[PDB]
């Protein structure tokens, strides 16, 4: 039962661990998105660390949630992938309770909710 | 309730509380369960009261019979004509009878007619819910040919002992002595058999 | 979810002009057999009220053990423990009517019924009765088991409404209890000629009386009565 | 009982369930769709118990969509029917098992085949080529047991279909309203715009 | 008690009638077995009493929250899910409840679901619920119309509910009538079984085996 | 096997007047055959112009009013002193009973005073909850021999005016607390003559603007 | 239903209450419970009541054609013999619970009966749902050689334990005296304690007030 | 599985100065199933007027049993039979049938034509006879019956106001009992002629 | 339960009885006729427990036949159904009650009236504009209370009757195979050939 709390304030009223989870984001392999008048586009960058990789089995960088709504990130990876099984998860239950799939929002704020509630317990 | 006949030297004594009862409830606490088949034939009544009554008003009605045209039925033979109706009708009664009476040639005789249907000849008997807590005692203290005294203090203390322990009896000790002599009823109340 | 084995059978009392009378005799039936017969079934709590039970008689004892915690437990911390914070008749009853409740709430009852007899610190008389069931009523008279079918017909002549209260005796209540108990012990099949007898005055305190006999009976008429109808002899 | 029938021919699979719906006394509906689409290339057709039935059926909808996405693969009609026999021999030792019959039919794009899938409430699974739940089978069985071919076309077993029905309307007590047909095969599942 | 919801052109008409009973006493001719669940979504009141009044308005504290997290109206499908999703917990624990959970949004149009205590989740045109249900469902199904005027739909279902109130003992009291449009429901009063038999049968010229 | 349930008799009556409203009850409480007390009221005033009578089975009447007085006080601790409207108390009422919906209270409650607007009001509950506002509502053994006569008398039901031969229903006038305390008292004294757990007192809480206060009648014995 | 016959010095005496029950309702506040077996051996009946009154009137008549045959005046003795013969045929059946009482030429008598034919003699006995409070009245008062009025007083009393006490019985006290050398007398509400008070209203109906369809007048004679 | 339970129905006598009433309910039902709005539950064999609720079947084959012993009555005694007779004879009737009874309750009422005097009785299934002088009641609103006679009977009405007051107790406690209503009929009883009208009532 | 329905129109009884005998799962027989001529102008319909059904009405025929053979006479309607009823009456209270209902349809010679009875097996009559035995009732008497008239020709009953049987197609969870219909006016008794 382990519950020390991690996630503090400091005396200038910053959260270090949140902040130092930014700096995780910065070093990851950058991603970019732009609206279309009509579509939307997921740019990614692939990491350059080394090569003799794998192309068709590495994890890709974009993951379709439902059919309609993709998630891109950057940063940990690890640590993405279980908010993205999180999100696949909230998108069915969402269809099966609602008999809609989720709206782009509903799902942002629904990831969005788990991240802040890391900062917090 | 509880009951008993006990045989002695000069004849036979028959006991009873006086005690019916529906549920816990005490329908009748001076009950006479006492009951008169001929002059010196008495039974002890326990069971259903109205298949107790009705068997009883019977056997009244055939040794009555019985008399004017044979003369005297033996005390035996009462005992037949109740087991005879209570084996009969076993699946419709609810009776456990001790039948006891006096005869010259026979002096005092006891048989008990249990639920069966069976029919057992004893030198005393005891019967009623009563009873069951007074099997020991009278096992340790029932001597045979006792005085007409000694019989109806062992019938005392008995019959004291199983009112005291069983709910189901109470109220008077009641009694009817069969001898040559005749018939003699006798009653003792509570403040007489409580302190014994 | 249970069925009593060991019983003890009416618990009968009254109000009069300043206290309460409550009576209760003293066995310990085992179904028919009456086993036990030194059973003391009222158990004053303290020296301003007594509490009487009917029921299964290991509950009894139970809440016989509830109550002396009830009273050690009141002492703690209490200067006032025989004073202005001594255990009141109205509390103890409101506490036990409240653990019967919760007991029959849990399908788990204590098999049991109880009048608390008492008065108040005011002088007011209290009495009132709770049941497996949670179950709680007030009366002038109250009665538990063949009581309340026997006792309460002939207590309820003496105090048939609450005017009737000041009218009635200390002397009057107590024999009209006396004589209850002894119709009790007549017609009830499960009764004992030996019972305990308690009053609570507002000016004389707790009295409690034990080892009564049910005295004056009635039996001789049984020696006219012979056969069932039709016998002569 | 509600009409629950399936049978898979050459390169297609064929699903035909009852569309009456009854509570007690009324028909409550007759337009009923007693499937649920699993995969692009699996059917799933149910009954039994009123509420248990949907909510299985969609409980198992949701995790084989759930699956599909998180591999960007369609999970075989094989491995479907595992997964869903295993769910139901769960339930039926839980505390209030989900009493519901299936069919699953499939086309096994890996493989070129269409693969028809019997499990019961309880966890019973067999592969047949031709099935049905409840009572459906004592009428139709001796029909397909006759004229069934392993080579049929689509549209003879379309036919035998029609055959299996029309018994059904003739012997069978209960008015099931007709069905809905459903065919499942390489370029998904289409449902037959009109039978009967 | 006789409950009905069909939808038509102009929406959706609820009736339903008015009387309790526990054996073969008449506890309340006065009952609104119409649950108002919110300004837009009606639901009927069958089985227990209690169970449908209760978890009904429940429900109208699920639809609440929910336009208040999505900022939209609840779709009636939702709604209904809600309340279904709910009373399956509970299978076997013996609630009774059989209802039309009714509504009418923009991308939906109007919508009956009927939903019951044994899971049971439905979507249809015309429902009826209860002891009365089998007459209303005579009268209905014979005069069901989608193109139905306002007028005239609303009269239909209050026929309805009185043929069922005649013939079912455990049916009366009085009508309780309903219209359901896009930008709400519409109240459209409660009519006396008492008078209202007595003008149908005059006006109409039916119930003729009846002396009045 | 146990039963944790009972019956206690007892009839309940509670009737709106447009700016008033009485709640009544008998005052015997029995058990099958035995009259347990000929005085033991079972209709209480719960403060904030609430009267409140649960009957039935004693016990679970009695938790029931404890836990809503109960609930009366928290709500005052809650809100600032806000006075608990008659609506409120209603609803709240449906959730306690409810709670215990697979364990019932079981008895019949009624509560009655005064709506926002000042006009009478009574609200009657299921034994699970179910609760409505309504004119009069008795409960209890003796409802069914005391609401036909209401129905009649109060609502004038099945009565026309004279000549007019049932074209015209004879019209609702309203009635004044007296009036109301009649219909009362002979509704009483009716069903004590033909029930017979009905008898020995009759309590009448009255509440209007003014607060709650209590008129108490004898009824008869046997 | 409460019953009670008591013996005195030159007699017996039996008396019953006036309430006949259906369930908890009051069907008659007025029921005569004493019945008549021959004009100087009455009967008091609890139990089924049309057991109660089928049972008296067949014993009844076959006493009277008893009573011609023989040229002898009726035996409490006889009435009791054929009372219990015909109940234990029907095993209890027919739920007949009765106190017999009576004079003849051998004296004065008082049995009890039982449905199922077992009979008691006493000098005081009580049967009903009233039974228990008019025994503990009887226990406490009861004394040998009791005058008439003494037996009346008490008989009287009795019964009134259970108009009281007990929710069975009610109303009036009906009492029967047979004295050996005399008339049986048999007093119809000996005690009239319970009579309901005025109403709070007259409830006539203008005349009109009720709605009629058809009138005909209705053909009584051929 | 209640026999008195599954038709429905209700009678009320009652007893005013110089006349008697007797109504009933027009109800015939299965269980929730309304049947017939036309059942007469009241017959008159002379001048003896006989109410019956309870089982339907029952009910009738009573109607037909009673013609049939009024009918050889009159032809061996010359007379019309009596009330207080005629009340004797349903008695003993029901109680033929102690171990396997009608399932009904009936309810005589008429004016003795020597004595003059009104008279009411009621019996339970097996011909216990309630004998009083005020009201009696029967059938599946018998209780509701009971709460309305007992508030609105006051002894001795004339004729015209007895009717009001009898149609009034059976017309509220009919629609507060789901088993009963559906139409009525009262008789005001005299020496010289018997009125029978039939009431309005809700139809439901 | 199976369809049994009568409808009393200006001149003449029509009575619809459904065509289906269901034992077991099987639909045993399409095509049964659940009516017995009683005379020429009384026809008597019929259903409940397989074979008192049968045994019943061929029983009251013979029954009314000899009747007639005897007094060269036809009992009128009313005068058949009394008949009927007690006959119920009777078997109600046997050892073993014919468990059969009926409605008896027919035309009054003497009074120029057609009648129609309806009389289930307690032995409980009355007389009707229509009527109807089981679960129909529930469906149809809806749709009779508002389009009967007294008044209406045969064909108009028809009609009426046909809507009725259609509302009993939709909303009844059997199937009971359609209902032969027979008319009985002042020219005896004829079966509508046409009734799909
Ligand atoms: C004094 O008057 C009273 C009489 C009675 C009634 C007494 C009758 C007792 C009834 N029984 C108790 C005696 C025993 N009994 C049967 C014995 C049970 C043993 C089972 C058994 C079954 C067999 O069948 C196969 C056996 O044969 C192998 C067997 O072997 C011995 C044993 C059943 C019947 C009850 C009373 O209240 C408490 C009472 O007090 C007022
Ligand atoms: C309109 O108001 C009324 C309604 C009703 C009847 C209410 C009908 C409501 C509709 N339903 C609710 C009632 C219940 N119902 C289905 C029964 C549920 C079966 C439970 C069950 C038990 C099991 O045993 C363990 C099961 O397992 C085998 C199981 O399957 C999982 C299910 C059907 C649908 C009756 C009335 O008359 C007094 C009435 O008027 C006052
Ligand atoms: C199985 O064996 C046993 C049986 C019993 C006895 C059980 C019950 C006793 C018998 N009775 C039960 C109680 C009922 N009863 C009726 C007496 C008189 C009825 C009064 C009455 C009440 C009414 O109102 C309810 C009436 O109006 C309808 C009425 O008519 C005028 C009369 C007599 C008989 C007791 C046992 O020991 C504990 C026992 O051993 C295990
Ligand atoms: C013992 O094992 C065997 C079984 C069999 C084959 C079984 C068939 C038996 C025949 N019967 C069974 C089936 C048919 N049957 C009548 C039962 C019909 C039940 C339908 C029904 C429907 C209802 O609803 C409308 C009913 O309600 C009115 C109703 O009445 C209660 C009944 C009676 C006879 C054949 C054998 O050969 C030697 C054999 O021995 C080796």
């Amino acid at each position: 039962g382990y519950d020390r709390a991690l996630s503090i304030f400091s005396p200038d009223g910053h959260i270090f661990q949140v902040e130092y989870a930014l700096e995780a984001v910065k070093r990851g392999t950058c991603a970019v998105g732009v609206k279309g008048k009509n579509c939307v586009v997921l740019g990614c960058e692939r990491r350059s660390t080394l090569k003799l990789q794998d192309t068709r089995i590495t994890p890709s960088k974009v993951s379709k949630i439902d059919s309609h709504v993709v998630l891109s990130f950057s940063g940990l990876n690890a640590d993405s992938r279980i908010l993205i099984e999180k999100a696949r998860v909230e998108a069915q239950s969402h269809r099966l309770t609602l008999e809609d799939p989720v709206t782009v929002e509903y799902l942002t704020r629904y990831v969005a909710g788990v991240q802040q509630r890391y900062t917090q317990s | 309730t509880s009951i008993m006949a006990v045989t002695f030297k000069d004849g036979v004594i028959l006991g009873a509380d006086s005690r019916t009862t529906t549920g816990a409830y005490i329908a009748n606490r001076v009950t006479d369960k006492l009951t008169r088949v001929h002059d010196k034939i008495w039974c002890c009544r326990s069971g259903s009261a109205a298949d107790t009554q009705a068997i009883a008003d019977i056997v009244q009605y055939h040794l009555e019979l019985y008399t004017s045209q044979y003369g005297t039925p033996s005390t035996e033979t009462a005992a037949s004509v109740f087991k005879e109706l209570c084996y009969e009708n076993k699946d419709n009664l609810t009776a456990g009878i001790i039948v006891a009476g006096y005869d010259d040639k026979n002096k005092g005789e006891v048989y008990t007619i249990p639920l069966g249907g069976s029919v057992h000849k004893l030198p005393y008997a005891i019967a009623g819910s009563g009873s069951t807590f007074i099997y020991g005692y009278c096992d340790k203290n029932f001597r045979e040919n006792m005085s007409k005294e000694e019989t109806v203090d062992f019938i005392k203390h008995s019959l004291s002992q199983a009112i005291k322990w069983d709910g189901s009896s109470g109220g008077v000790i009641r009694m009817v002595v069969l001898t040559a002599a005749g018939v003699e009823r006798l009653i003792f109340y509570p403040d007489e058999y409580e302190q014994l | 979810t249970q069925q009593p084995i060991v019983t003890g059978t009416s618990v009968i009392s009254m109000k009069y002009d300043n206290g309460v009378i409550i009576a209760a005799d003293n066995l310990g039936s085992y179904g028919s057999l009456l086993r036990f017969n030194g059973v003391e079934r009222l158990i004053p709590v303290g020296d301003n009220t007594v509490v009487g039970i009917s029921g299964d008689i290991s509950d009894m004892q139970h809440i016989e053990r509830l109550l002396k915690d009830l009273v050690t437990e009141n002492a703690y911390d209490n200067p006032l423990a025989d004073a202005e914070e001594a255990l009141e008749p109205s509390y103890i009853f409101e506490y036990l009517a409240t653990v019967m409740y919760q007991r029959r709430s849990k399908m788990n009852p204590l098999w049991n019924a109880i009048i608390v007899a008492g008065v108040q610190s005011n002088g007011d008389q209290f009495l009132r009765y709770v049941n497996l069931l949670g179950v709680t009523y007030s009366s002038p008279t109250l009665a538990t088991g063949f009581g309340a079918h026997m006792a309460n017909p002939l207590l309820r002549k003496v105090v048939d409404r609450e005017s009737d209260i000041p009218k009635t005796t200390v002397q009057v209540a107590e024999e009209a209890i006396v004589n209850a108990m002894r119709v009790l012990y007549y017609r009830d099949a499960r009764s004992s000629r030996n019972f305990s007898l308690a009053i609570i005055d507002k000016n004389t305190g707790l009295t409690f009386k034990k080892n009564l006999q049910v005295e004056n009976m009635k039996w001789d008429f049984a020696k006219d009565i012979k056969g069932y109808g039709t016998q002569k002899i | 009982m509600d009409i629950i029938l399936g049978i898979r021919v050459q390169d297609s699979v064929i699903l035909a369930s009852s569309k009456a719906v009854t509570r007690g006394i009324s028909v409550l509906k007759d337009s009923d769709d007693k499937t649920r689409q699993l995969s692009p290339h699996t059917l799933m057709s149910f009954a039994g118990e009123a509420g248990d039935t949907v909510q299985f059926a969609e409980y198992i909808q949701a995790n084989i969509q759930l699956y599909s996405i998180r591999e960007d693969y369609e999970l075989s009609p094989q491995a479907v029917s595992s997964f869903v026999r295993q769910e139901l021999a769960k339930s039926i030792r839980s505390r209030r098992p989900y009493q519901v019959n299936v069919l699953i039919g499939g086309y096994d794009k890996k493989k070129n085949k269409p693969e028809l899938y019997q499990i019961d409430y309880l966890g019973t699974k067999v592969e047949l080529p031709y099935g049905a739940h409840g009572y459906s089978g004592f009428y139709t069985f001796s029909l397909l047991d006759h004229h069934y071919r392993p080579d049929m076309t689509t549209e003879e077993g379309l036919d035998l279909l029609k055959l299996c029905v029309q018994e059904l309307e003739k012997r069978m007590p209960m008015d099931f309203k007709g069905v809905i047909v459903k065919i499942v095969d390489k370029d998904g599942i289409r449902q037959v715009d009109d039978f009967q | 008690t006789t409950t009905l919801a069909f939808r038509f052109q102009g929406g959706i008409i609820v009736a339903v009638d008015s009387r309790a009973t526990a054996g073969n006493w008449v506890a309340s001719q006065t009952v609104k077995r119409v649950i108002e669940i919110n300004p837009f979504l009606l639901g009927t009141m069958a089985g227990g009493a209690a169970d449908c009044q209760f978890w009904e308005t429940w429900l109208g504290s699920q639809c609440r929250l929910h336009e208040l997290r999505e900022k939209e109206r609840i779709s009636v499908a939702a709604a209904s899910k809600i309340l279904s999703n709910l009373v399956y917990q509970y299978k076997g624990a013996g609630l009774s409840m059989g209802t039309m959970i009714c509504g009418y949004t923009r991308k939906e149009g109007p919508t009956i679901y009927y939903v019951d205590s044994d899971g049971t989740r439905l979507k249809g045109d015309i429902f009826c619920v209860g002891s009365g249900q089998t007459f209303a469902y005579g009268v209905l199904d014979s005069n069901y119309k989608w193109d139905l005027s306002v007028e005239d739909a609303l009269y239909l279902g209050k026929r309805s509910i009185l043929a069922a109130a005649h013939r079912d003992a455990y049916s009366g009291g009085s009508v309780n009538l309903y219209h359901v449009t896009e930008d709400g429901w519409i109240y459209h009063g409660n009519h006396d079984v008492g008078e209202l038999f007595w003008k149908v049968k005059e006006e109409e010229g039916s119930f003729n085996n009846v002396i009045g | 096997q146990f039963n944790p349930y009972g019956d206690n008799g007892g009839t309940i009556l509670g009737i709106a007047g447009e700016d008033f409203a009485v709640l009544a009850g008998d005052t015997r409480n029995i058990t099958d055959y035995s009259i347990n007390s000929r005085y033991e009221p079972k209709v209480f005033d719960c403060g904030d112009n609430i009267v409140m009578s649960a009957n039935g089975f004693a016990a679970d009447g009695d938790a029931l009013v404890k836990r809503f007085k109960n609930s009366v006080k928290w709500y005052h601790f809650d809100h600032n002193d806000k006075k608990l409207s008659i609506n409120s108390a209603a609803r709240n009422i449906q959730h306690l009973l409810y709670g215990k919906r697979f364990f019932p209270y079981y008895v019949h409650t009624i509560i009655a005073g005064l709506d926002e607007d000042g006009k009478g009001a009574v609200y009657s509950f299921d034994p699970v909850g179910s609760y409505e506002r309504e004119q009069c509502r008795a409960g209890g053994a003796a409802a069914s021999l005391i609401m036909p006569f209401l129905d009649n008398q109060v609502n004038f039901k099945n009565q026309y005016e004279p000549g007019t031969n049932g074209k015209v229903k004879k019209p609702l006038k309203y009635l004044s607390v007296e009036e109301v305390i009649k219909l009362v008292r002979d509704s009483f004294t009716s069903a004590t003559e033909r029930h017979i757990q009905v008898g020995d007192g009759l309590e009448i809480l009255i509440v209007t603007k003014d607060g709650v206060r209590k008129e108490f009648y004898e009824l008869k014995r046997d | 239903t409460t019953i009670v016959g008591v013996k005195f010095n030159n007699g017996v005496v039996i008396a019953a209450d006036t309430r006949s029950t259906q369930g908890p309702i009051v069907a008659d506040k007025n029921c005569a419970k004493l019945h008549r077996i021959s004009p100087k051996i009455w009967c008091a009946g609890a139990g089924t009541a049309a057991d109660t009154e089928a049972v008296t009137q067949l014993i009844g008549s076959n006493i009277e054609l008893h009573s011609l045959y023989t040229s002898r005046e009726p035996r409490v003795v006889s009435a009791l013999q054929m009372l219990k013969q015909h109940l234990f045929k029907y095993q209890g059946h027919i739920g007949a619970y009765l106190i017999v009482a009576g004079v003849d030429p051998t004296g004065s008598h008082l049995f009890s009966i039982h449905a199922h034919g077992s009979t008691d003699v006493g000098y005081y006995l009580s049967l009903g749902s009233g039974s228990l409070a008019a025994m503990a009245v009887l226990e406490s008062h009861w004394k040998q050689d009791l005058t008439k009025e003494e037996a009346i007083k008490l008989a009287s009393d009795a019964i009134q334990a259970g108009i009281w006490n007990d929710l069975g019985s009610g109303s009036n006290v009906d009492v029967c005296v047979m004295e050996i050398g005399k008339d049986a007398e048999y007093l119809r509400n000996y005690l009239t304690p319970n009579v309901r008070e005025e109403k709070q209203k007259s409830y006539k109906f203008p005349r009109g007030t009720t709605a009629v369809l058809k009138e005909s007048i209705v053909n009584i004679c051929d | 599985s209640d026999p008195s339970s599954i038709n429905g129905g209700i009678v009320v006598a009652m007893t005013g100065k110089d006349c008697v009433a007797i109504a009933c309910d027009l109800r015939l039902g299965s269980q929730s199933l309304g049947v017939s709005n036309k059942f007469e539950k009241i017959f008159h064999y002379g001048h003896v007027f006989l109410g019956i609720t309870g089982l339907a079947t029952d009910v009738t084959t009573l109607n037909e049993m009673f013609r049939y012993k009024t009918n050889l009555y009159k032809l061996k005694e010359e007379r019309a039979i009596e009330p207080e007779t005629f009340t004797q004879l349903v008695s003993s009737s029901l109680y033929e049938r102690r171990f396997g009874p009608y399932f009904v309750g009936p309810v005589v009422a008429g004016i003795n034509s020597k004595s003059g005097k009104p008279f009411i009785a009621g019996f339970d299934l097996i011909g216990c006879i309630d004998e009083a002088k005020d009201f009696i009641v029967s059938g599946t609103a018998s209780d509701q019956l009971f709460g309305m006679c007992e508030s609105l009977y006051e002894p001795n009405l004339e004729p015209e106001d007895l009717f009001e007051t009898i149609s009034q107790a059976l017309l509220n406690a009919a629609d507060r009992d789901a088993l009963s209503g559906w139409g009525a009929v009262v008789y005001i009883i005299k020496k010289d002629e018997v009125v029978k009208r039939y009431l309005k009532m809700r139809q439901d």
